[PDB]
């Protein structure tokens, strides 16, 4: 025991997962470490941390929050996002170690091609039932 | 609405006919912008041309790629809400392959969601 890969998803995934034996799952992939591509709709700045809105078109955004001590990128900016997925109190949402402004677009295209081959050859791996 | 809080489909112009009213994410090259500023011509991944309307006219002129959200209207044109301009200033964008994606966004729903499933 055992491998834990950082899985590209969509928001809609996501919100969609379901707790199950205490690990989210979407389909019957497991989630834990996600990585999303999406556009900062909104930045919350707080001395300890900033909470981001990003949205990446298939939900609507999702908070996504990351701890301070760079500067909060700026809105209408596309990211990638790697982070923890959690819910507290009902209410999903992105614990990010991970935040980075894209230069290239490709790599925006390149995650949704990533997010559909993850899940498809995931999903085949676990079932099986 | 502010589709910002709803689920957008990402398109090319052929599916247009297919999303009346339906909200949209629609992707393209800048062909032109109207004399009034209030529409402007994204031409996607296939070479295909789709109309954007504004409410308001444009306030900066926008060129390359563009990303459009909007609602598609009753004759198939987008009545667009929002929009981000790509950039491209290091490393030219593969809309031909972005629309591959689009087209393998709709054969496989099961993997690329819309909406809470």
């Amino acid at each position: 025991a055992r491998a834990q890969h950082i899985v590209p998803c969509t928001i809609s995934q996501l919100l969609s997962a379901t707790l199950v034996d205490e690990v989210f799952r979407i389909g019957n992939v497991e989630i834990s470490q996600v990585t999303i591509v999406g556009i900062i709709r909104h930045a919350e700045k707080a001395p300890t941390n900033i909470v981001y809105k990003i949205d990446d078109m298939t939900a609507a955004p999702m908070d996504v929050r990351q701890w301070v001590d760079n500067t909060v990128v700026p809105p209408e900016t596309y990211v990638k996002v790697a982070g923890h997925l959690r819910s507290f109190q009902n209410k999903k949402s992105l614990v990010a170690f991970k935040i980075m402004p894209l230069e290239d677009m490709n790599e925006f295209t390149t995650h949704i091609l990533e997010v559909i081959n993850a899940h498809m050859v995931l999903s085949k791996a676990n079932s099986q039932p | 609405v502010d589709m910002m809080d709803l689920p957008r489909s990402r398109i090319n112009a052929g599916m247009l006919a297919q999303f009346i009213d339906k909200p949209v994410c629609f992707v393209g090259r800048l062909e032109k912008i109207h004399p009034t500023g209030k529409m402007f011509i994204l031409s996607d991944g296939e070479g295909k041309n789709g109309t954007i309307e504004l409410m308001e006219p444009l306030d900066e002129e926008i060129s390359g790629i563009v990303e459009v959200v909007g609602r598609v209207t009753a004759k198939a044109t987008i009545l667009c809400t929002s929009y981000v301009q790509f950039k491209e200033d290091s490393h030219p964008f593969d809309l031909g392959l972005y629309n591959e994606a689009v087209k393998i966004i709709h054969d496989f729903p099961q993997f690329y969601p819309l909406g809470i499933v």
